[PDB]
């Protein structure tokens, strides 16, 4: 009668472009979206995934590290992972054998050099390699991690106030050179911007634990989307322990009633959405072979003894 | 079944409520408001959260009450509930209930305004404005009951309030000069009926104003026939009282400023 | 008076006791505070 | 005949005689620019 | 033999003005910032918990919701706690018996709902507020609730770069004086903050953690940050520990007592000179000012199995 | 001779043949893209039919009397037109033998 | 105060490194990295952070390897160590082992470019441009390769590879035009004896070229003759050669300011 458990149904929906994870820190989000993102490469043509949070994890998650550009991941054929650059792309060759523009390279310098550690600089870095992204049309779907609830929902939130403002600067515009800069970002602007509105091209996976904060920061998060009007019908309820009936010990038994008091809460509160539930493993969660097997389960509802 | 489960969270909220959990309650509350507000059940939505937050203030409950009553806030503007006398006395309740220094009462009416007769613009709808004042008034907190008399249309309570707020704080010189101002104010804005009843009302109940039209300060006189010629609109008597009584209106700078607008407002002075 | 056409003759002879009274009147005392509270930004 | 013909053919239709005369000797000219412009890299991109 | 393994060090340093706390997400930040602030309410005069997460939770780990201005704790008299603004100032009551300046009007209108949600904007406000509270100074201690590393590395190098902005300002001047006027008298409370922020007696930060590969090596990462900002910090929040009982350990609680036993040794050799206070993973929810207290009680007093 | 006192003797012959040479020579062709990478990557140094007549009909100030999408419809890129390009590759492959 | 887990944490990164735990191997050198560069043994962290590097190349793990390498390139710094042959070298097979279109061999020539004779100039030291030039042209990289080289002090393996470049990839009419470009370029800049060095062996060594300087083509004559004149500094000879050779000249437009800078670089022309 309710909705399937599983995400079965992100990777039947071919149509899926951008897939984004978030929710509590500490939930599991780099997992679970390593987890993801080794179940589509198993369908889709190529997958990339994106760690957008500043001291990223999945070079941690499977034991190898990436480079900002994207690179394969190792035992995968088209499985690609990168780490978004928190500082600019200032490298390049030191000078010219000649004199340069100078003149106008300087101010770029200097605005290059303010903004590195600006506090917006590590998502506005983010908006510009997804525009990168949507201007090569490289990965059939690309995963992304998100640190927290509120950056993620201002990443979220730039193509509709960009757009805003790109509109509005070329109404003051039209009230030199440069304004071509303009005409050529404003169409991959809105191209990003209506994929992330429109629920075909995007989703959005929360992840939570069954923990007060965390289903409350979850239901804060779902409703800011449902501002954003970014489209999300599925949750990831990880880190469920389910007592060993043979050997249930004090703690497991007191967390194991904890959870089933807030997971009864969700399933209440999130009818019509997709809950799929991944128990706390014993060993650690890293390496290619670790996590394919974790993500098994996250496709195979998952069942206690 | 695939609806059960809102009514097994109201039930929960229910039970929180009574064992006393309040903020969990709170949490509720709001899962539940956006739910309601998922199946545009609106008005069912309005009234479980004006009930919530009458709940949580009976209770001091400050702060969640207080956010209670800015998604009573949203579900009116969401659902363009068209402005209604009740619903402004359930706000004016609301806004009397919270916590004067509590800077929320700011963010709720600022929201509240704008939400009555937006069209109009920032002032909002003149009934809400006068309960307002009224509840400041009772309040004790002159200067904003003072600015949304100006901004209501109540000119009965606004003279009595200033009326008292003189007898209190103003000095034994400045005692027309309020109403003056008032008056002045209110024709600032095109309330011309405000003015008149105003300065009525506090002339005669004012204690240390002597009855009669004719006045025996020459700052009421001057008001009282600027309100006369406002009724005529005759731009000649108006600068023939400017004139005449310069001293007077020099008492206070920005009584000038008034009479411009006024001019341009009543006497086709030009922009 | 040439302003005094203008009014109507029942406004007239309170004005010149006013304009006298505002012949004798002393400087206007500092304002009170609570008067201050009256006026927008600028005060 | 050749190109030329293959161009004037579609340009007439719709094109004035003097327009369509001034496009097709334009894309001559261009066409002539183009062989001066080739290089050993030319060749693959030509081929796709 | 090795440092203490409790926060009596920041107990004792009455100098300490400003403490943060960080790591990687779900650690127990939030909770373990809440237990420090209980516990230092019982000795300064005053002290101050800010929500500098735009997720505020403080409200939710002690069971009372705050609002956007310091508000006193439920069973606390000297404990206040607040939740930094995500919204600039643009509730007002504007004034009508005169026309406005439509194009100044506009013009900042604009610019806040711009910047409402501009990325930063969130470390923008809170540098603002930590400037407001430094003039208000009422407050004896503040601690921060800070969210994760990468945002809190941002918001902490935050002052440095508009100081050196301000700097490059000042170096060129005028080369509307209304703005050049506040721009100088802003100059030495950004002197003052960003001065205090490297003071190793006037502010120190504390690293909470758990016992896994990720949680550790971010807390590396964010320690040789912090040591790039040349910010103090010489205690680390081992937290969410599992020490299973000698009677019926289960097969999960065996396993995760292996690993954090491998990681908790990592640890302990990697930090010397640090003082590693280690706290269990308690079988109840941790929300509540009782629940808070006994929580934060342990925090103090060096925890051990039975 | 004018310039040929302030050049040592020696260099005037040599100097003449050259100047003699320069007016017999031909200009230079287009750089090759290999030399062609050497210089500052700021200034640099069409098979598509419908591109081309649109480019050349703007250049040439010519406008088509029916829309554009008509002569796009009849160019609609069968292989009688595409002879074009089979004509253009063959081109080409002639003129490579000139500097392979 | 320390109780020896610097060296407990040495032995388990020797051990995960024999286990085949790559990663976390590499965690724990940067680990050890800071440590040591705490306690100011700068040429410790400098050896274990190169042989690091080195084992992780070897085993194929290259960005952890590239990280490593960025870290010796921090000690480097950090430390102030003065510029020397061998740390030079280094470098370069560092460099020369990582991959070529990865853009961490940008960054960590930009970096050790900008070390390398920090305070004598924004060119960086000869040594280090010269082996990279080497690096690049045994990768066949042509384009970098010649940047360094006209950056670096050598000419002699600049005309080979000049020669080698233009035969391979530069047309019939480039021959004669490659070496002009690549002698003034380097003449340009302060190095007139690089100019000098790599005309002279290119020339020499070209199958394509004549031996004897007094060439068939013109303008290889004019490189002749302007390296002679440059030698003397006669600005009247100067602009005789310039007009006299106009159309070779013109073969490549950007001669033109070239030829500019000389004047004021060798013949005091005002810029
Ligand atoms: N099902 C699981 N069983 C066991 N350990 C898990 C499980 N899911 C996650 N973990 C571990 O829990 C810790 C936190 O998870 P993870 O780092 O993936 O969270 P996150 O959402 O990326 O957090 P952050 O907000 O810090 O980015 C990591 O050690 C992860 O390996
Ligand atoms: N010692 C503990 N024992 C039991 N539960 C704990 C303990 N510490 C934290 N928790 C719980 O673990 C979850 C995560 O902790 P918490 O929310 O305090 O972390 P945080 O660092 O503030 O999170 P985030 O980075 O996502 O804002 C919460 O449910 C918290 O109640
Ligand atoms: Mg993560
Ligand atoms: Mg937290
Ligand atoms: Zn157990």
């Amino acid at each position: 009668e309710p909705l399937e458990p599983t995400l079965k149904n992100i990777i039947e929906q071919k149509s899926l472009k951008w897939i984004f994870v978030g929710g509590k820190g500490g939930v599991g989000k780099t997992t679970c979206s390593c987890s993801l993102a080794v179940q589509l490469a198993a369908v889709r043509e190529s997958v990339l995934i994106i760690s957008t949070n500043p001291a990223h994890n999945i070079s941690d998650a499977f034991d190898q590290k990436f480079s900002k550009v994207p690179t394969k991941v190792k035992g995968y054929d088209n499985l690609f992972a990168m780490e978004i650059d928190p500082s600019l792309g200032v490298a390049e060759l030191p000078d010219e054998f000649f004199e340069e523009d100078n003149m106008l390279s300087m101010g770029k310098k200097m605005m290059q050099e303010a903004m590195s550690a600006f506090p917006g600089i590590d998502e506005a870095m983010s908006y510009a390699e997804v525009m990168r992204l949507v201007k090569g049309m490289n990965f059939s779907v690309v995963v992304f991690d998100t640190a927290p609830t509120g950056h993620t929902l201002r990443l979220l939130n730039f193509p509709t106030i960009v757009e805003r403002g790109l509109g509005r600067l070329m109404q003051i515009k039209n009230q030199d050179q440069l304004a071509s800069k303009l005409e050529e970002t404003l169409p991959v602007i809105r191209s990003v911007s209506e994929q992330f509105k429109d629920p075909e091209q995007t989703t959005f996976i929360c992840v939570c634990i069954a923990e007060f904060l965390s289903l409350y920061e979850t239901e804060r998060l779902i409703q800011e989307l449902a501002k954003c009007r970014i489209d999300t019908h599925n949750i990831i309820v990880n880190q469920l322990v389910f007592p060993d009936n043979e050997r249930p010990c004090k703690m497991c038994e007191a967390r194991h009633k904890i959870q089933s008091k807030y997971l009864d809460q969700m399933e209440d509160l999130y009818e019509d959405f997709h809950i799929v539930k991944l128990p706390l493993l014993p060993h650690e969660v890293r390496g290619a072979d670790k996590v394919n097997t974790f993500s098994k389960q996250l496709l195979e509802p998952y069942s206690p003894p | 079944r695939n609806r059960g489960g809102v009514q097994r969270v109201e039930g929960k909220l229910r039970a929180s409520v009574e064992k006393g959990d309040y903020y969990e309650a709170h949490q509720m509350y709001r899962t539940l408001f956006f739910r309601y507000m998922s199946q545009s059940k609106h008005t069912e939505a309005r009234e479980l959260m004006y009930s919530g937050a009458l709940l949580f203030f009976s209770h001091g409950q400050q702060n969640s009450a207080a956010d209670l009553s800015m998604l009573v806030l949203e579900s009116l503007e969401k659902a363009e509930v068209e402005v209604a006398d009740e619903l402004l006395e359930n706000l004016a309740k609301v806004f009397s209930l919270m916590d004067p220094n509590s800077p929320e009462r700011v963010t709720f009416v600022s929201r509240a305004l704008k939400w009555s007769s937006g069209g109009s613009g920032k002032l909002g709808h003149p009934r809400l404005h006068q309960l307002l004042a009224l509840t400041l008034w009772k309040e004790q907190n002159y200067c904003e009951s003072r600015y949304h008399f100006l901004h209501s249309a109540d000119g009965e309570g606004c003279a009595n309030m200033l009326v008292e707020y003189s007898t209190s704080r103003g000095f034994r010189s400045e005692v027309d000069m309020f109403v003056a101002q008032a008056v002045l104010q209110f024709l600032c804005l095109k309330n011309k009926s405000s003015a008149s009843v105003v300065f009525t009302t506090y002339t005669q109940k004012h204690p240390s104003i002597e009855d009669g039209p004719p006045f025996v300060e020459p700052l009421l006189n001057f008001i009282w026939f600027l309100l006369l010629a406002v009724d005529g609109g005759k731009l000649t008597v108006f600068t023939v009282l400017c004139e005449q009584y310069q001293p007077s209106l020099r008492r206070d700078p920005m009584y000038n400023e008034y009479l411009d607008r006024i001019g341009q407002l009543f006497f086709g002075v030009p922009p | 008076e040439p302003w005094a056409a203008a009014v109507p003759p029942e406004w007239v002879p309170i004005i010149q006791q006013d304009i006298q009274s505002q012949r004798k009147v002393k400087p206007q005392p500092p304002l009170s505070d609570a008067y201050l509270s009256g006026m927008p930004a600028k005060r | 005949p050749q190109v030329w013909q293959l161009i004037s053919k579609v340009l007439a239709r719709h094109f004035s005689a003097a327009d369509a005369s001034r496009v097709l000797e334009q894309l001559q000219r261009d066409y002539e620019r183009s062989l001066s412009r080739l290089t050993l890299d030319d060749i693959e991109r030509l081929a796709s």
